C-alpha cells in the first residue's frame, strides 16, 4: 500500500492547501487586500428590520450586512449579504488590473443549515468585465451555475480568457436555489493574471 | 466611564441565511 | 494495507468535517444565525478594569466580553464571558423552536494556556428549555461535565429527548475546574431538529 | 504499509495541532490573551492614505492598521502593519513575565500573492528583552532571518535561554525581502515558559 | 433610524500587504 | 482629519481566560 512517509506527506500538503485561503490562488476581489465595492452599482440590500443593536437600554439601529461583506473571509450562517428576490448583481473595484482567468463563490453548507437545505443560494450567474470604472457595457465572461449539490466553495475557470484585462467585475445573479424572498452571497472572489 | 456594552436582540424574526 | 486513493479520501473527509464549523451540526445558539443572549437573565459580568480603550491620549472606558461572544465562532484566549465564581448562567433565545437534541462547549486547549491549564473552565453544567420567552420555570434537558482532560470542543447529546420544542434555554453552570476567581465560557451550542 | 487507523490516527493528530493555533504553543504576545503593543515605542506607521471610509455619503478618515494588528489573529493580505523602508521595530509588553524560549513570525503565502512574490516581508530580525517596562537598554535574546522561501508560518527557538525574565520585548527588523517602499508585518508571537 | 452602513473605497491605489 | 487609531492597554494585569 503506501508507506508512513507518503501518508504524512498527503496529510501535510493538504493542511497547506486548506491553509491558503482553501484553493490557493490570490483573490483580487479581497477588501484587505485592496478591492472594494462600487456601492452605487449594487442591488438594493434587503432589510428585514430584525437585527437591533441597543445600548444603555437605548435602541440605536438594526444591523444588516452590506455588499462589502462578499469580499471578506468570515463565512458563518448570516454573514452573507442579501438582496430581494431570485435576480441581482454586485460590482467590484478590483485591488489591481487583470486578466481574469477564474472566480470563485461560497455559501454555507447543508451541513450547517436547518433542514439541510440552501435554497437562497445563487444559481446561475455570470461575470462581466468593464474596461475602466465609468463605463455602461460590460463584456461578458463566463456564464455559471453555482450547485447546491456540490462543494460550499466552488471555482470556476474560464474556458478561454482573452488577453484583456479589466479592474472592474460585475457578478450577475440570474437565478437562486428557490428561496421566495431574497437571495443571500457569502463569498465572491475574483483570480488572474496581474502585470508583471 | 462606565464598561459600555452594544447589545444585539433579534425583534422581528431571522436574519436573512 | 491502505491504498493511497483511501488516504487521499480519509484526509479529504476529515478536512470536510473541519470546515463544517468542526463538528457538522447546525447550531441554533450562533448569534449570525439569529440567536440572541437574554440580557437581563444572565448572570452579572465579571469585569477586571484592565483592558483600557484610548483614543487621541484621551482613556475612554474598559473593555470587557459581554455574553454575547459565547454565541459567536471566534475562540482563542480571552475571547470568553467571565461570571464571578464557579455558578453562574447565560439564556439564549434560540434562532427558531426546535426538538433540542445536543449541546456543545468549548474551551481553549491546555496547548495555548500557560502551565498547561484551564482552571477556569465550566465543569459541571445543566441545560434547561423554556416554554415561552416570558417564563419562569424551565424544563431540565440534561446535565453534563465538560471534562478539562478531553478534547477543546465537547457535544453532549441528550439520551432520549421529548418531543417538546424550545425556543429559550438556559446554560447553567454549576461548579469550574478550580479557578478562585472565576469561570470563563468560550463557546455555547445548541443543536436539535427544527420544523419542517 | 500502514493500517486505517494508522491513517486516521495521522489525520486526527494533524488536525489537532492545526487547530492549535497551528503550532501548539502559548503565546504570551496575543493581545486578547493580556499582551499589548507600546506605542510610544514602536515605529511610525506608513500611511497610504487610500482606504477611505465614509457614512451617508461623508468622507470621515483614511483607514490604516496600528501595531496592534501583529498581536491579532487574523492573518489575510493586507490585515498587516507596516512602517517605511527595510528598518522597524515594535515593543510588546507580554501578557506575563517568562522565560522566552522562542518567537515566531508569519506572512502572507505566496500562493496568495500577486506575482508569487512576498518582497514586502521581514527578513533579518532581533528579538530584545527588556528588564522593567521603563528600562532603555534591551539584552540581545537572539538573532534570526524569516526566510521568504520557506512555510509561512516560522517559529525560532533561541538556543540557550538564559535563566532572565522578561515581561517587555522588542521585535527588531534588521532587513526586508527587498520591497522599496515598506515593511509588513502580519503577526508576531512570542513563547516561554512563566512563572508556576 | 436608517440603517447606517460604513462605505470603503480605495481612492489611492494599494494598501500596504 | 487625522488617521484614528484605537489603543488598547492592560493596566489592572490579566484579563479572564
Ligand atoms: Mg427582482
Ligand atoms: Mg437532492
Ligand atoms: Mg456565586
Ligand atoms: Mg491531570
Ligand atoms: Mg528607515
Ligand atoms: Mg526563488
Amino acid at each position: 500500500g503506501v508507506t508512513e512517509e507518503q501518508v504524512h506527506h498527503i496529510v501535510k500538503q493538504a493542511l497547506q492547501r486548506y491553509s491558503e485561503d482553501r484553493i490557493g490562488l490570490a483573490d483580487y476581489a479581497l477588501e484587505s487586500g485592496g478591492a472594494s465595492v462600487i456601492s452605487t452599482r449594487c442591488s438594493e440590500t434587503y432589510e428585514t428590520k430584525t437585527a437591533l443593536l441597543s445600548l444603555f437600554g437605548i435602541p440605536l439601529w438594526y444591523h444588516s450586512q452590506s455588499p462589502r461583506v462578499i469580499l471578506q473571509p468570515d463565512v458563518h450562517p448570516g454573514n452573507c449579504w442579501a438582496f430581494q428576490g431570485p435576480q441581482g448583481f454586485a460590482v467590484v473595484r478590483l485591488s489591481a488590473r487583470i486578466r481574469p482567468t477564474a472566480v470563485t463563490l461560497e455559501h454555507v453548507p447543508k451541513a450547517l443549515s436547518p433542514n439541510s437545505t440552501i435554497s437562497s443560494a445563487p444559481k446561475d450567474f455570470a461575470i462581466f468585465g468593464f474596461d475602466e470604472d465609468l463605463q455602461q457595457e460590460g463584456t461578458l465572461l463566463g456564464k455559471f451555475t453555482y450547485d447546491q449539490d456540490g462543494e460550499p466553495i466552488q471555482t470556476f475557470h474560464f474556458q478561454a480568457p482573452t488577453m484583456a484585462t479589466y479592474q472592474v467585475v460585475e457578478l450577475r445573479i440570474l437565478t437562486n436555489w428557490g428561496h421566495p424572498e431574497y437571495t443571500c452571497i457569502y463569498r465572491f472572489r475574483v483570480h488572474g493574471e496581474p502585470a508583471h | 466611564p462606565r464598561t459600555p456594552y452594544l447589545v444585539l436582540s433579534y425583534v422581528n424574526g431571522l436574519p436573512p441565511v
